[PDB]
RNA sequence: GCCGUCGCUGGCAGUCGGCAGAGCGAGAAAGAGAGUGGCGCGGACGCUACGCCGCGACGAGUAGGAGGGCCGCUGCGGUG
RNA sequence: UGGAAUGCGAGUGCCUAGUGGGCCACUUUUGGUAAGCAGAACUGGCGCUGCGGGAUGAACCGAACGCCGGGUUAAGGCGCC
RNA sequence: GGGCCCGGGGGGCCACGCGUCCCCCGCGAGCGCACGGGGUCGGCGGCGAUGUCGGCUACCCACCCGACCCGUCUUGAAACACGGACCAAGGAGUCUAACACGUGCGCGAGUCGGGGGCUACGAAAGCCGCCGUGGCGCAAUGAAGGUGAAGGCCGGCGGCGCGCCGCCGGCCGAGGUGGGAUCCCGAGGCCUUCCAGUCCGCCGAGGGCGCACCACCGGCCCGUCUCGCCCGCCGCGCCGG
RNA sequence: AGGGCGUGAAACCGUUAAGAGGUAAACGGGUGGGGUCCGCGCAGUCCGCCCGGAGGAUUCAACCCGGCGGCGCGGUCCGGCCGUGCCGGCGGGGCGGAUCUCCCGCUCCCGUCGGCGGGGGACCGCCCCCCGGCCGGCGACCGGCCGCCGCCGGGCGCAUU
RNA sequence: AGACCCACUCCCCGGCGCCGGGGGGCCCAAGUCCUUCUGAUCGAGGCCCAGCCCGUGGACGGUGUGAGGCCGGUAGCGGCCCCCGGCGCGCCGGGCCCGGGUCUUCCCGGAGUCGGGUUGCUUGGGAAUGCAGCCCAAAGCGGGUGGUAAACUCCAUCUAA
């Protein structure tokens, strides 16, 4: 389970940072790089994931599926949305609030969202 | 859990103390969310004293 | 000790509940149908409580079933019934204490002479 | 010195211990040596069973143990008389000889006979000229399938003949155990005394009578 | 901590072969990282060699 | 481990925990049990009474082995034999009591402590206790003396 | 005002959202109960629960005790 | 009608270090011509304790201490220092 | 003076529907200002690229108040008490055994393979089960010989004279008093137009079963003492219970 | 790195620069002045929505095709594995048992009759595998259809979006 | 030892010839490929689908960093060559002329030692565990031991010098 799940990595991750009074997590699907039960990328049944494209114009949208939880293999579905800016965040609004999936993810996904297009932009 | 191991003299896997770790399900249950009071989230930070007189 | 608490009037069809370890009795030739919740039960005491047609819960199916702790009975091990008690209160060697004194050796040689019987200097 | 309640110790530590401390570190290499010694002696006396001389049953002394049975040193020379076995040749065909060990009782000394006569049976004895056979020895297509026995030879068990239930009797129902052993120990004790007193009574009397 | 779902066998090129296997019971049994550093801990130290002034 | 010790936390502090007016010295009141009868007095004659002076009969060359007689109680005593045993025999009608041979289980003596289930028995031991052999009796079993 | 300690063995799993309805600080027991008859698709932060939040009191220290150090040093298993 | 006032949550068990040179003051007090002498009772202190005052000072008087701003005090003071 | 400042013949009221009976004689809507659950301005000005702006702390210097040199033994140290000229590196509660208590983990009336054996890291790890011998625990007590841990009720018989003891068969059964977390029942009670009476909940006088633990009183086992009457038998005893 | 040569500390010393100097020096608190440097300053922030001007496009919504995903009390869809579930089994077997019990090795006795030791079999407890019935999970454990919703790719929409 | 039965041909010694663990030596995979940093590099990037090449060899060391592939090595029931050993098979000359059961008759043991006294040391060994000096000094169903001195008496158990 998860709560299982963190009781084993709270403190003792490969994805665990802590340096200068803070702690981060870099493990993939984590929406703040925060080591917490919440936004933990690992140890819950679904996630949301938001990365920018392979080439620097989108994003990429992670969801882990319900069946293949043990299956690494096809446990993630990328979404690409290469879209204007508020078209890009109307996705990831809907995706998450009309499908109910993890619905407390909403704002940090879109919050990250804005802030890997804005890093897109060209740099003055 | 059902048969003792067969390559080992005498042993058994080790019983669980807890058999639904899932903490999320069983505290969102409806048979516990019945038996809650009302949460209590108001914050009521201090009051500054102003004098009556 | 849990079935004769468990045989008071008017504790019928109660949960017995033991924060610890209910460890089986040879002592004891039947065993009636008991519902019980323990943090362990010995390898014996499960397979004796069970073949008697009881119920064996973990704390977290007692709150799945008793939020509250209706219908049960808590009940606890006799904490005096360690060892250690056995060498507290008046020091060995003051009137009418039956405390037990640290030997390292039982017998006749051992801390029996002077002290301990009139005939040799006094006793106590 | 002592504070508070303690246990009073007295540790045997007041001699040079520390130029006389034995340290282990060599286990691990003693129980390979050990081990690769017994692996090189199984292949020189093969198919003779690695194990050893076969051993006698014998029952352990004192009351704490005369319950139990375990392998003694050898056979004595009234087991292997009674086996038909000359006490010079049991050593060349793996029995055990004990010429110390005396038989006290049949049963015991039967025991051994037995495992004698069972050893026997099952002994493959391969010829001293290998092309020329002999009397005692065995036929040739048996000395195809002789290998070597690993393990003691014929291993002694603690064997207890189980008894089913039964009616209990109104004799057995009857009997009185703590009364029968206070009166034997009174007996046993007050044997000798009381011998002396007939003695002696039987004398004042006859002084008195003659 | 009941379920024994069945494990697929890969062939060697990377495929699944048809074949299963249910998960054996020992896959369920408590994860304990305490019982483990404890364990860890104390045999570790026993391949160690002494050494001394 | 020693990181887990005083006398990390020690380190900074003069006398290291002993004292300023004390301080650590040698062997103040002598080595080991020295003082009993003396400056130690208390402390012995206060936790040890009965250290000093002797009692009872010497017996040289003691051999443990000619006492050996473990004991069982009389509510341990169907532990000795399976539970398929005990069922039968309650449940069977001939009157057939089961023989518990407590020397096979490896005990001497039987003692009377507990009370039996209403169930005849046979009981083999090479000793009992007075309250044992009655105890047995009641149930409608036998006590069987072994050597 | 701020720091810490102690206490309240205080509060927060209720982020219960368009499969929706936002409260339970309030002088004074226990249900914001359940019934049967007489246009837009939108709503900040939180929760390393070993975490976060609130309120009140307090804070001298040798000998000595205890706690916490994301204080520091050398080597070993993992990991980065 | 929990049977006076006032105040306060109590009880209990293990393990336990340092100490076991003290000294001072009001009052009482033994020896001594007396002593900043020797010896007691009670309480409070110094020892372990800074701080305002007694110019200075182990103990006197006031008051006991987290790092700060404002206000007011104590004992003591307000010619100049 | 007190009696909503009793009753009768200009100035402030946290008086303001009514049917009535009669003592006496359950929702109006808005809007707004604020001495109202801890500060805002929906108020302004000057200066600014080569000499000027900011930089707590930090380097040097100055001034005012404060300020005796540390470690140590000591009632008392700045002491005319001892160590200390200066700098670097080294430098002092460790390890083994035993014990006690506390804490954590495993199993649990058991538990432990530590010795032995089997089968690069590895001298590790894994296995033994008729390898648990053995240790500790599960039984105490006495110098020892030794002994060694609940009872009552019903019916019959025997001895003494309704009661007592000895002996036989059937029934129940590991004590009780006080306190005691928790648990249990439930008088009454928890509202919405109004009456009835239901389902689930919830508070509760009173009453119960009572954990651990403590205090007290009983009981049981071993040693010893006092008194006293019996029961057993292959051994009839200086026997045994 | 120049033959006791890697690095090259501190004490202590020479010199250069700056500052200062009659109550030894040093020190705490508080400012002040001066320096060394740092801001890699010197017309001063950034963000969302809205209004308006200039423009400019891989042009919006809605529809169709395809793919993917979430959920469904599909009030009770089909197929599945599947219950540390419960019932019925001529079910085919392993493990254990201080529950009972025709065959054999050795031995005492006369060719007979008994004891030890060695084997079937029955029985009971548990377990695994096979078949039928109820309820049962699939949130440590899924597939196919249908439905709803969401997302993406491609068409079409060509402009008060 | 004698008698009656029963059964026996291989066991070794000195020489001589033939046949299947140990020591020493020599050897056995693969990049110095293309750009590039450097004083020099073993560094960094690359080496098609696939993934430079070897790999039973990615221990280690050397070489102008930091190297599985440059060298030595490492892996391998890998190769070759010498020597010692062991285990077997034959011949010559030798030695032994060998055994078991039952009856009959015979024979059988360690002395200035044991044990005893006393002394000193020693031990857990306590009216004396062991050892030694001096004195006494044996026996032959005897002697020693049987953890409290001693007498009488049974047992058990060994057989010292
Ligand atoms: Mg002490
Ligand atoms: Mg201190
Ligand atoms: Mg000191
Ligand atoms: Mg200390
Ligand atoms: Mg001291
Ligand atoms: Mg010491
Ligand atoms: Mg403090
Ligand atoms: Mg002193
Ligand atoms: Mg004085
Ligand atoms: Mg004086
Ligand atoms: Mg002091
Ligand atoms: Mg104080
Ligand atoms: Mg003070
Ligand atoms: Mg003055
Ligand atoms: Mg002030
Ligand atoms: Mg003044
Ligand atoms: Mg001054
Ligand atoms: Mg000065
Ligand atoms: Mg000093
Ligand atoms: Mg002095
Ligand atoms: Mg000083
Ligand atoms: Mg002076
Ligand atoms: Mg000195
Ligand atoms: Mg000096
Ligand atoms: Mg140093
Ligand atoms: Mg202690
Ligand atoms: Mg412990
Ligand atoms: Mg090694
Ligand atoms: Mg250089
Ligand atoms: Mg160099
Ligand atoms: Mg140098
Ligand atoms: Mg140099
Ligand atoms: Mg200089
Ligand atoms: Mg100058
Ligand atoms: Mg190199
Ligand atoms: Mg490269
Ligand atoms: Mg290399
Ligand atoms: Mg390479
Ligand atoms: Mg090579
Ligand atoms: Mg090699
Ligand atoms: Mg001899
Ligand atoms: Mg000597
Ligand atoms: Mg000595
Ligand atoms: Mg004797």
């Amino acid at each position: 389970s998860a709560h299982l799940q963190w009781m084993v990595v709270r403190n003792c991750s490969s994805f665990l940072i802590k340096r200068n009074k803070q702690t981060y997590s870099t493990e993939p699907n984590n929406l703040k790089a925060r080591n917490s039960f919440r936004y933990n990328g690992l140890i819950h049944r679904k996630t949301v994931g938001v990365e920018p494209a392979a080439d620097g114009k989108g994003v990429v949208v992670v969801m882990k599926r319900r069946s293949g939880q043990r299956k690494p293999a096809t446990s993630y579905v990328r979404t690409t949305i290469n879209k204007n800016a508020r078209a890009t965040l109307s996705s990831i609004r809907h995706m998450i609030r009309k499908n109910k999936y993890h619905p407390d993810l909403r704002m940090a996904a879109i919050r990250r969202a804005s802030a890997i297009l804005r890093s897109q932009k060209p740099v003055m | 859990w059902r048969k003792a191991a067969s390559l080992k003299s005498n042993y058994n896997l080790p019983m669980h103390k807890m058999l639904n770790t899932d903490l999320s399900r069983i505290l969102k249950s409806p048979e516990i969310q019945r038996a809650l009071r009302a949460p209590r989230k108001k914050i009521h930070r201090r009051v500054l004293k102003k004098n009556p007189l | 000790r849990m079935i004769r608490k468990m045989k008071l009037p008017g504790r019928e069809n109660k949960t017995a509940v033991v924060v610890g370890t209910v460890t089986d009795d040879v002592r004891v030739q039947e065993v009636p149908k008991l519902k019980v919740c323990a943090l362990r039960v010995t390898s014996r005491a499960r397979s004796r409580i069970l073949k008697a047609g009881g119920k064996i819960l973990t704390f977290d199916q007692l709150a799945l079933d008793s939020p509250k702790g209706r219908g049960t009975v808590l009940l606890s091990g006799p904490r005096k019934g360690r060892e250690v008690y056995r060498h507290f209160g008046k020091a060995p060697g003051t009137p009418h204490s039956h405390t037990k004194p640290y030997v390292r050796s039982k017998g006749r040689k051992f801390e029996r002479a002077r002290g301990r019987r009139a005939s040799r200097g006094y006793k106590n | 010195a002592p504070s508070r309640n303690g246990m009073i110790l007295k540790p045997h530590f007041h001699k040079d211990w520390q130029r006389r401390v034995a340290t282990w570190f060599n286990q691990p290499a003693r129980k390979i040596r050990r081990r690769k010694a017994r692996q090189a002696r199984a292949r020189r006396i093969a198919p003779r069973p690695a194990a050893g001389p076969i051993r006698p049953i014998v029952r352990c002394p004192t009351v704490r143990y005369h319950t139990k049975v375990r392998a003694g040193r050898g056979f004595s020379l009234e087991e292997l008389r009674v086996a038909g076995i000359h006490k010079k040749v049991a050593r060349t065909i793996g029995i055990s000889v004990d010429p110390r060990r005396r038989n006290k009782s049949t049963e015991s000394l039967q025991a051994n006979v037995q495992r004698l006569k069972e050893y026997r049976s099952k002994l493959v004895l391969f010829p001293r000229k290998p092309s020329a056979p002999k009397k005692g020895d065995s036929s040739a297509e048996e000395l195809k399938l002789a290998t070597q026995l690993t393990g003691p030879v014929m291993p002694i068990r603690n064997v207890f003949k189980k008894e089913k239930a039964r009616v209990i009797t109104e004799e057995e129902k009857n009997f009185k155990a703590f009364a029968s052993l206070r009166m034997a120990r009174a007996n046993a004790r007050l044997f000798g005394i009381r011998a002396k007193r007939a003695k002696e009574a039987a004398e004042q009397d006859v002084e008195k009578k003659k | 901590a009941c379920a024994r779902p069945l494990i697929s066998v890969y062939s060697e090129k990377g495929e699944s072969s048809g074949k299963n296997v249910t998960l054996p019971a020992v896959f369920k049994a408590p994860i304990r990282p305490d019982i483990v550093n404890f364990v860890h801990t104390n045999l570790r130290k026993n391949n160690r060699q002494p050494y001394a002034v | 481990p020693s990181r887990l010790r005083k006398t990390r936390k020690l380190r900074g502090h003069v006398s290291h925990g002993h004292g300023r007016i004390g301080k650590h010295r040698k062997h103040p009141g002598g080595r080991g049990n020295a003082g009993g009868m003396h400056h130690h007095r208390i402390n012995f004659d206060k936790y040890h009474p009965g250290y000093f002076g002797k009692v009872g009969m010497r017996h040289y060359h003691l051999k443990r082995n000619q006492s050996f007689c473990p004991t069982v109680n009389l509510d341990k005593l169907w532990t000795l034999v399976s539970e398929q045993t005990r069922v039968n025999a309650a449940k069977n009608k001939t009157g057939a009591a089961p023989i518990i041979d407590v020397v096979r289980s490896g005990y001497y003596k039987v003692l009377g402590k507990g009370k039996l289930p209403k169930q005849p028995v046979i009981v083999k031991a090479k000793f009992f206790s007075r309250r044992a052999e009655e105890k047995i009796k009641g149930v409608g079993g036998a006590c069987v003396l072994v050597a």
